[PDB]
């Protein structure tokens, strides 16, 4: 499948950036998670990034730490997340769906089986948070054999050798971690996958700003997850305020 | 790209977020420079002699071995400043921080002994030290938290996850990408991402170097085995390294067997866990079937690291070292036995290595054997755990 | 009739009941034999090196002295097995018991550290050890009582009198006349009846011998002063002895000033008590106007002996040594200051000697002076006394 | 005065041994102590040994330890004991009175002043418990200048040099600490002061036995002090049982 290539062509036809929310699967429970996700899509998300709860999410700050706490308080496991993903794909055939994973959950019971499971349920990309390009070869090769895009982060200070390697190794999109003007042009120069700016994006003006700098779009997670966190004892308020935020953020991305 | 090999066979590596790679490559390059720099070697040796008290004694224990053909010596890391071997490598790491121009130290700790080590070295060397410690371990390690604060370090409780050592390890790894320019992360065992397994080995290898010189002086030959407990692997690899190429010398590492390996309540991932990837490395881990990391259980709080250094999983896979387990009640018996027959109070971590030497002696009392136990620390800290249980 | 002089000027002697004289004369004669016997000297040196960890480091403390013309070194008795200097002389006394064919050891103790020392030495050397301890000190020195019992000694509470150290001293002296044939009394400081002031000095004089060799290696000249705290006098006379005939070297002993010498709540009988006769000796005592003996007060429990060894009262009277006092709050400040600026936790007893060195530096910061403090013990035992007060 | 020489001549004229009780002055208080003492004399004591309470009585067992505890609970001091002694001497001019002292109380404010105070109140001898013959010269010389007998203990195993020194240095009586046949004859050989056996004497047959072995008499203290200890809340019972014990013990000493 080439869901990301299809998306970014569509959004280039409309001179529009993508707006891509992040949530933890299962937070605050499977049924409410599946409604949160359907609300994100109906409110305008162009693609989703979705976390599988892990015991030691050493690259995440407190808001996502606490999302994973909530999902584990609900008994969420990686096998229940893959059931969720198959359901979300059967409702929504074209939106790209990326996972944010920690290595041990991909390596667990075998890296090629993890990427084969992704391909069976309809996942489009996987970012493994603690696999740097230097350790990535078995992950990227297994991702490519099962038609999954391996996503890499380009750090703010990435030297030229690191830009060329992210360019060569990634597919789908490049995660440009948050004056990106130089790293964006260098990425285009090396024919990298289109860039999505991420970390910190929590307001419409940043969405606009990332698209103006030349990125293809922006990802936001803590800001979406804080809305869940804020609204736990009013699930219907939760859906409405998620809808209001996403609709705003995606409107900032339109030309 | 690295200067040195980050793996030991399949085990090891650098599984950190991309934004942490430059901090590891910078630390690797500083370390290869300092290992060739004779001035850095003479500043580290002078602190280890005149500050920390090296060399430490090698004590024969004739009362424990009477009526058998075992001769047992104890390498006395309990006499090192701080009471455990952890001081040696903190001093080295602290001097590496200063050589890189850093002013601040980040450390994690579980039972508190690495935190205290890092806080003493930071007070002596004028570094600003902050330590992360799981909040359930702050609550249960009142005396170490206070020592750290007396020594000027900032102790930061970590409430996420299980609020124990692995959760403090994650919090250090979340702070360093925003601070590596002026802060060095002084990791507490021979594990984690490269270069840490190799730097901590080299900064603890004086244990075994001294033991070889001392046993050749006193017995005229090398040991039949050297025996050390294995929490993360630092004291054992510091005893084993200078003996790896002496093929007749056995290398026995002892993991905690807790309430017994069948109960599942143990801390023995090298022989009873599964390989995973976490804390920066591929190594055997305590983990669930689905890959969530779990805690290690032992009566000794210092054997709580839930994996093991990658060089021990490699020396096991090739058959150069052998790894066993000792339960809480064997460790407790060996602690009582050393107190009463040699007047030495051993840490309960080191009591697991002594317990295994006692079983090698008792199981075969007419086998002639020359054994060295690395007595990694003193056990004043354990005397009421031992009280309350008995 | 004796082989050696039992007095130091007016001070000292053998004021025991007649029935105890043969035990003292026998111990004197054994000791003069062992001091000439090269086999006894090589058995004592091997235990002090390979069991107790001698020689101990001499550490320069450049962070404490910055911005002044004081250079301060600390003689590291805190790194000796057991955590304090008391181990040295117990090992010697234990070997003297065995040379006399005794099988049993009697000791007294107050804060518990001499009891632990004596119990470790008795476990190593296969002596049966019983210790007397005032019942108010058993109640407040739970951790030491337990250590002793772990090491196989019998701890006997003494409920008579004030139920503190002097009452345990009397109980030892009541048991020995019925047991001296097979039991040796291992007295805990350089005081009591001859020959104990002289035997404990000789068995602690390696402190100062090592310090002289170490300071000549590192600075090429002797100290301007060596400074030691004075409870009964053992660690100080072990630092002072090898320097008595180096007339340019100051010898400063520091007694506890408690809440301040004017309050009367102190432990400074050498400079603020009156000469009396008790515990076997003529020496300065804490006593009432009518001659009842009183306790010494200090925040440090180990400075509780209510008199002082007779050789310090003599070295004071001739002007060879000078004795001062430091109050509880100066000792506490010096403990906090060493923890934070050198990463060493000192015993509160030794903190009184460090406090006086700090006042010599701070009072005259442009005076050039080379000072050695004898750091008699480590202070892990004190960290919550220090907590609870702050 | 030569009260002991007078006594032992009188008791030799009657082929009788002396019976000499010990008590702590002031136990259990000054007034009851002074009645206990008068009861001992009326019941037949030939001489008294009297303790001045000291904080650290390192040669005494538990019964006397506790006597001193009781006297200090009553506020007894050495100056109050010397007032007591002057009173006891003014009621009783011929009985010999010995003190059992610890050194520091004699050395306190000067050894010659302590023996001058003894002589002023009418004390006949002083035994200092922790002054061996080797340390005794200033004590014995000051005792002799003020006509006080210095008493020494002869230990059970005393070698010949020690027998000769106790013989030479003591006066009044020799305290023979408890087959004394050899140490008794040796003492007589060296012209020692007559021997009183002490430690452990608690029954009449021992009194008889010490006199038969050749001693001039016997001292008993713990046994008298246990009667005080046993009878504290019945002062009149205390006096009666002290009278019964002393009368028995002195009758054992008669020929
Ligand atoms: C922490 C500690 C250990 C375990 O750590 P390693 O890295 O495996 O050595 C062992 N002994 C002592 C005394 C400890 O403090
Ligand atoms: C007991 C002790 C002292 C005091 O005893 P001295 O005989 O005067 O040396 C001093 N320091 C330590 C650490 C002690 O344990
Ligand atoms: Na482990
Ligand atoms: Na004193």
């Amino acid at each position: 499948m080439e869901r990301y290539e299809n998306l970014f062509a569509q959004l280039n036809d409309r001179r529009e950036g993508a707006f891509v929310p992040f949530v933890t699967l299962g937070d605050p429970g499977i049924e409410q998670s599946l409604k949160i996700i359907d609300t994100l899509i109906d409110a305008g998300a162009d693609a989703l990034e979705l976390g599988v709860p892990f015991s030691d999410p050493l690259a995440d700050g407190p808001t996502i730490q606490n999302a994973n706490l909530r999902a584990f308080a609900a008994g969420v496991t990686p096998a229940q997340c893959f059931e969720m993903l198959a359901l979300i794909r059967e409702k929504h055939p074209t939106i790209p769906i990326g996972l944010l994973m920690y290595a041990n959950l991909v390596f667990n019971n075998g890296i090629d089986a993890f990427y084969a499971r992704c391909e069976q349920v309809g996942v489009d990309s996987v970012l493994v948070a603690d696999v740097p390009v230097e350790e990535s070869a078995p992950f990227r090769q297994a991702a490519l054999r099962h038609n999954i895009a391996p996503i890499f982060i380009c750090p703010p200070n990435a030297d030229d050798d690191l830009l060329r390697q992210v360019a060569s190794y990634g597919r789908g999109y490049t995660y440009l971690l948050s004056p990106l003007h130089h790293l964006i042009e260098k990425l285009k120069e090396y024919h990298a996958a289109p860039a999505l700016q991420g970390f910190g994006i929590s307001s419409p003006e940043q969405v606009s700003a990332a698209v103006r700098a030349g990125a293809a779009g922006a990802i936001s997670g803590s800001a979406i997850v804080k809305i869940i966190e804020k609204n736990l004892a009013s699930p219907k308020q939760m859906l409405a305020e998620l809808r209001s935020f996403v609709s705003a953020m995606k409107a900032a991305s339109r030309a | 790209t690295t200067l040195l090999n980050p793996y030991f066979g399949e085990f090891g590596g650098m599984y950190v977020p991309q934004i942490l790679m430059p901090a590891l490559n910078q630390l690797e390059e500083a370390f290869v420079s300092a290992q060739k720099d004779p001035e850095f070697q003479a500043q580290f040796a002078d602190l280890l002699k005149n500050y920390a008290g090296r060399p430490t004694a090698l004590t024969k224990c004739q009362n424990i071995t009477a009526g058998t053909r075992t001769t047992l010596y104890l390498k006395r890391e309990d006499l090192l400043h701080g009471g455990a071997h952890k001081t040696n490598q903190v001093l080295g790491q602290a001097l590496l921080a200063k050589r890189m121009g850093k002013s601040e130290i980040i450390a994690e700790t579980g039972a508190g002994q690495h935190g205290v080590a890092s806080a003493l070295a930071s007070a002596l060397l004028g570094l600003k030290c902050r330590i992360y410690m799981g909040a359930k371990d702050v609550e249960r390690q009142s005396p170490n938290v206070f020592r750290m604060r007396l020594m000027g370090a900032e102790v930061i409780p970590v409430h996420s996850g299980s609020a124990t050592l692995k959760d403090a390890c994650n919090e250090a790894l979340r702070d360093w990408p925003g601070s590596y320019e002026t802060a060095h992360y002084m990791l507490g065992t021979a594990a984690g991402p490269h270069p840490y397994p190799t730097i901590v080995r080299e900064f603890q290898r004086m244990i075994g170097e001294e033991t070889k010189a001392q046993i050749l002086d006193k017995e005229g030959r090398l040991p039949d085995a050297v025996i050390a407990c294995v929490g993360g692997g630092s004291n054992a690899i510091g005893m084993f390294a200078d003996f790896i190429n002496d093929t007749s010398v056995g290398l026995i590492g002892v993991e905690p067997g807790g309430h017994g390996i069948e109960t599942g309540e143990h801390g023995a991932p090298l022989k009873h866990g599964r390989v995973g990837i976490y804390f920066g490395m591929k190594a055997p881990m305590m983990q669930t079937a689905d890959g969530q990391i779990e805690e290690s259980y032992s009566i000794s709080a210092g054997l709580d690291f839930p994996s093991v250094g990658p060089q021990h999983a490699y020396l096991n896979s090739i058959g150069r070292a052998d790894y066993v387990s000792i339960t809480d009640d064997e460790a407790l018996e060996a602690f009582k036995t050393l107190c009463r027959h040699e007047g030495i109070i051993p840490a309960l971590e080191s009591s697991h290595a002594l317990a295994h030497a006692l079983k090698m002696m008792r199981e075969q009392p007419e086998k002639e054997q020359l054994l060295v136990v690395n007595l990694s620390g003193r056990g004043d800290k354990d005397i009421f755990t031992v009280h309350d249980i008995l």
